[PDB]
């Protein structure tokens, strides 16, 4: 996966959590916009946040993306049982001609 | 200290269609333009806002390089202030339009014989495009007042068709190959020298 | 009501599996299908995608060669004809819908995705 | 939004797909008539049926836009050439019948032959078998056998099947709310809309009527002349002052007389200018030929030829393995693929048809600008006149001169230009009385002014008062004589050749007063003189966007088909023919018959 992300983070219940999707000169930098996608374990992957920033029909507000430069984050604010799932950055790529994944993050809320 | 990559750029073999002209960046690196005037194989190459020779010792943050593939007669529509299917609909340069403009003729790269269908132009779009914007929506265009419901028919048309490129085509319509560059400037420090 | 899509699959390496994708639902014969792999544990890639109202085919330069991607816009079905890969081929094979907003930047895909064909390929 | 705006959108969208598949439906009919092969035979019939079904897909799709609604003309006139649906405005029943009887008329005259008397197994065809009688035999019954076969085997052959013809295709016509067929080939010359510049359909033949009663000084003396010269090769045969022999005229039915050249030649021992030897000693190819043709053009400003016209056309007859259909014809393939597909020899002749076919390509150049339904000629006279205006200026001694063909010390006088004009009379004013018969027989035939116990009752009427020529044999109503000629049985309009030849002449005198030319008119080229070269391309670059008339004004100054350019080029001639026939006859009785005993 071209899509630079960590392999997973870690935060609090009511805590906010920011997820990195760090590209290439190629695919984020180049203006191209990231898209952040949600799976739930087990489940087909859905979309999460539309175009860059935006939101699908059907998102609680606690998620938002944004963009800068070489960069993206998903801003995750009040954690929930229901975000422990594994979170994609799509960019598309230039040089590929194809639209390139990332590389995956798994949200672990604690508490137990 | 490093070289910036103009080759990989002008050595692609695969340039995407124009409606979904491909955007790389160009940053980072110094900058060797003393190539791309020396080549003197180019159908056309105009530079806009700054002089080809001078433009080597210029220093710049940030390279757009553009690059996309268009017919012959719609060379003339990458200009600022063109209007067209390729300026209107495909790929729209601004009026304060600071970059050059790179295109040579590809006939046999990318023609043959049967039609090239795979490169594909916006022919309907409801609004015209902004600079620099980018419209890949596949969605149907709705010529009248009747709603299409996205299928094919009366007043019900598909925006994206096909350029069919012969290698017989006659020189207004054989697909020249356009690499546009596009230089900007910002309170940042500048990261394009040469 | 979302998108059909057929069930799981146990292959051997050398035959080839055709794993179809009905129009879940909504537009169709006017929409960018893509294809989007999971291997079971590991991140998603990007396989192809078509757009079926012409027959345009793109593929990522990794699964070259090996898939075909059609469609049938009578029947409102896709098809993903990958021909063999030998062991690490086992994943999940999700089918994904494509709209592609104007503006600046490219392909979020809809929401749509298949319910998910683990096509394995395996020996035993 | 508007009916209009949505018109914009459709035709936009129509052009889009209709130069692809026109391209396809050329190019495989380009390579079927380069390499005649069954394998090319299929891909002419696969591509030439998706566009031949694409034009019956659109026209359907054209008509749910009403054309009343529509305010911009050059939009209004891409409808209203696709909202016409033709023949499939009649019923299945009929039209199945339709196309078999095209296709059954057709066979009857390409495939059709004649056979000799006493061997019955050898057998003559039409081309090149009955060409080679009516051109070049000096027999009376040879000839006479000739002209009855060809009308009594292919003659009565057609002449039921010309009946259910006119039935037909008059129904085809009236469902279009045109009054007869008739009225159907005469909407090329349609213009509407345009206020100074309209044209009613009738008003043809209000023209053609007309510009014919002028051409009548001109060719009563013509035809005065090669009757005193043919009674003179012909004793026992020709009155003096009655009509020709129908089978004396150059070929099988008196289109041309180009063939009565050697027969009826003004200065007998005068030598006719003649540049194939010379070809043939500067050792020039067919492509020199096409790149003295291309210079023709540079001369004039317009554009030379694109470089796909040489990479991809055929110029030379390529070997004997492969067969090529060698007619010249220029091929317009759509999208900058310009050809000509010529077997050139290295003559004259081939060196003035390549001035023509290419005269097709520089017109077909010069309105690539234009969308699809604008890519022709302003009618359908413009297309085939533009290109002989180029081999009249290619085909002048102070042309050939220029080049080198013809030498320096070449000597013009009174005697090689009366052969040169009577050459061209022959060719040019020969067939204007049998296209304007022609045309004005079948338009009495599809209007019903003439009934069908008296088609083959009126023609011989029409040959007798228009043209002057008399049948050798008496024909009943069993002939089908018109449908012997190709343009009749195949279902093409015919009066083409008429304006064609008024205008080639209004577009010589007007370039020539563009090229500031002193002397007579056929002492004209129009080489290096680019003011008559720019005025001549602000016509071509219209295509047909704007009216004929209008293209034609912006040449020749004039709205109207004419002959006063015509009787200025012959005006050397004209002059000649009445010294020429002081002691004969000029006109024709109507009463002498050669089977009056
Ligand atoms: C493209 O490759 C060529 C050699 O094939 C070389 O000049 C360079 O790497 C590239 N071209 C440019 C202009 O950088
Ligand atoms: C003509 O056609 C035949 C079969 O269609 C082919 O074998 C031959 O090569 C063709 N001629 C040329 C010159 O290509
Ligand atoms: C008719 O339409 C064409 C484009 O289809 C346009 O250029 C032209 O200006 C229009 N005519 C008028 C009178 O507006
Ligand atoms: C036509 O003439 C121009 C002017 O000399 C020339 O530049 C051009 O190359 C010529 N066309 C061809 C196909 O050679
Ligand atoms: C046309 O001009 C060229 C160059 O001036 C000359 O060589 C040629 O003889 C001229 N031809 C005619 C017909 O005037």
């Amino acid at each position: 996966s071209v899509l630079t992300q960590p392999p997973s983070v870690s935060g609090a219940p009511g805590q906010r959590v920011t997820i990195s999707c760090t590209g290439s000169s190629s695919n984020i930098g180049a203006g191209y916009d990231v898209h952040w996608y949600q799976q739930l374990p087990g489940t087909a992957p859905k979309l999460l946040i539309y175009g860059n920033s935006n939101r699908p029909s059907g998102v609680p507000d606690r998620f938002s993306g944004s963009k800068s430069g070489t960069s993206a984050s998903l801003a995750i604010t009040g954690l929930q049982a229901e975000d422990e799932a594994d979170y994609y950055c799509q960019s598309y790529d230039s040089s590929l001609s194809g639209s390139v994944f990332g590389g995956g993050t798994k949200l672990t809320v604690l508490g137990q | 200290t490093n070289l910036c990559p103009f080759g990989e750029v002008f050595n692609a073999t695969r340039f995407a269609s124009v409606y979904a002209w491909n955007r790389k960046r160009i940053s980072n690196c110094v900058a060797d333009y003393s190539v791309l005037y020396n080549s003197a194989s180019f159908s056309t190459f105009k530079c806009y806002g700054v002089s080809p020779t001078k433009l080597n010792d210029l220093c710049f943050t940030n390279v757009y390089a553009d690059s996309f593939v268009i017919r012959g007669d719609e060379v003339r529509q990458i200009a600022p202030g063109q209007t067209g299917k390729i300026a209107d609909y495909n790929y729209k340069l601004p009026d304060d339009f600071t970059g050059c403009v790179i295109a040579w003729n590809s006939n046999n790269l990318d023609s043959k014989v049967g039609g090239n269908y795979n490169y594909l132009y916006r022919l309907f779009r409801k609004s015209n495009l902004k600079p620099f914007e980018r419209d890949i929506s596949t969605e149907i265009y709705q010529a009248g007042s009747t709603p299409c419901n996205g299928v094919e028919g009366f007043n019900c048309y598909f925006p994206l068709q096909s350029y069919g490129f012969q290698p017989t085509n006659g020189v207004g319509y054989q697909p020249y190959r356009v690499v546009v560059l596009s230089f900007e400037l910002l309170h940042a420090p500048a990261t394009v020298c040469g | 009501q979302l998108l059909q899509q057929s069930g799981a699959e146990v292959k051997k390496p050398g035959s080839s599996v055709k794993v179809s994708c009905k129009a879940s639902g909504g537009t169709f014969s006017s929409y960018a299908i893509s294809w989007v792999r999971q291997a079971p544990g590991q991140g998603l890639e990007w396989m192809g995608g078509i757009i079926p109202i012409i027959g345009i085919a793109n593929y990522a330069q990794k699964f070259q060669g090996r898939v075909t991607i059609t469609a049938d816009k009578s029947t409102s079905t896709a098809y993903m004809e990958l021909s063999s890969l030998r062991s690490e081929d086992t994943a999940v094979y999700y089918c994904a819908r494509e709209r592609g907003y104007s503006g600046y930047g490219a392909a979020y895909y809809f929401d749509y995705w298949g319910q998910g064909t683990l096509v394995t390929v395996s020996s035993a | 939004s508007t009916i209009e705006e949505q018109a914009k959108t459709f035709l936009d969208k129509f052009n889009h797909e209709a130069e692809d598949l026109f391209y396809q439906s050329s190019l495989a009919s380009w390579n079927y008539n380069t390499n005649i092969t069954e394998e090319n035979v299929q891909n002419m019939n696969n591509a030439g049926d998706k566009w031949s079904a694409f034009l019956k897909e659109q026209s359907t799709l054209a008509q749910m836009y009403p054309l009343q609604e529509i305010q911009n003309l050059t939009v209004k006139l891409q409808l209203q050439a696709l909202q016409q649906n033709g023949s499939s405005v009649l019923s299945e029943d009929k039209s199945k019948r339709l196309n078999t009887i095209l296709n059954t008329m057709s066979t009857i005259y390409s495939t059709g032959k004649v056979c000799n008397p006493d061997n019955p197994q050898e057998c003559l065809l039409l081309e090149p078998g009955l060409n080679e009688i009516m051109a070049n035999s000096l027999d009376y019954n040879e000839r006479l056998w000739a002209w009855e076969s060809w009308r009594s085997e292919v003659g009565k052959q057609l002449r039921p099947l010309y009946e259910e013809y006119v039935v037909l295709k008059n129904e085809m016509a009236r469902a279009n709310h045109y009054e007869d067929y008739g009225d159907y080939w005469r909407g090329d010359y349609e213009v509407n809309g345009v206020d100074g510049y309209d044209y009613s359909r009738g008003q043809l033949i209000e023209d053609v009527e007309h510009t014919f009663e002028e051409i009548k000084p001109l060719y009563e003396h013509l035809h005065a002349y090669v009757r005193a010269k043919l009674m003179n090769a012909y004793p026992s045969y020709i009155s003096p002052i009655g009509c020709l022999p129908a089978h004396l005229l150059g070929d099988m039915w008196g289109r041309f007389w180009t063939n009565l050249y050697s027969l009826t030649v003004p200065f007998g021992q005068k030598p006719n200018i003649d540049v194939t030897d010379a070809m043939v000693d500067q050792a020039w190819d067919a492509q020199r030929i096409f790149k003295e043709a291309e210079k023709f053009f540079v001369s004039v400003g317009l554009p030379n030829m694109t470089q796909g016209f040489w990479e991809n056309s055929m110029l030379t007859d390529p070997g004997n393995v492969q067969k090529a259909v060698c007619h010249p014809t220029a091929w317009d393939l759509g999208k900058g693929d310009f050809r000509i597909l010529m077997c050139t020899k290295v003559t004259m002749d081939d060196f003035l048809t390549a001035h023509h076919e290419m005269g097709h390509i520089q017109y077909d150049m010069a309105y690539a600008a234009q969308p699809f339904l604008l890519r022709n000629g302003a009618n359908e006279g413009f297309h085939e006149a533009v290109g002989e205006i180029m081999s009249l200026s290619a085909a002048t001694p102070k042309h050939l001169k220029s080049i080198g063909l013809l030498s320096p010390d070449f000597q013009e006088d009174n005697e090689t230009e009366i052969n040169f004009l009577l050459k061209q009379a022959l060719t040019i004013v020969g067939t204007l009385p049998f296209t304007y018969m022609l045309e004005k027989w079948r338009w009495m035939v599809f209007k019903g002014e003439i009934p069908k116990d008296q088609w083959m009752k009126k023609w011989w009427e029409m040959k007798r008062e228009i043209v002057g020529v008399v049948e050798p044999v008496p024909h009943d109503e069993t002939y089908c004589d018109p449908a012997s000629l190709f343009h009749v049985s195949n279902d093409y309009s015919f009066i083409r050749y008429y304006t064609r030849t008024l205008y080639q002449f209004q577009f010589q005198e007007a370039l020539c007063q563009a090229a500031k030319h002193e002397g007579p008119l056929h002492k004209c080229d129009i080489s290096n003189s680019t003011e008559a070269g720019q005025k001549l391309f602000n016509m071509l670059r219209l295509g047909k966007s704007e009216p004929w008339t209008l293209a034609l004004e912006n040449v020749v100054g004039a709205k109207n088909m004419n002959v006063r350019p015509l009787l200025n080029y012959f005006e050397p001639l004209f002059t000649w023919l009445k010294d020429q026939n002081k002691n004969s006859f000029v006109g024709w009785s109507t009463d002498w018959s050669p089977y009056a005993d």
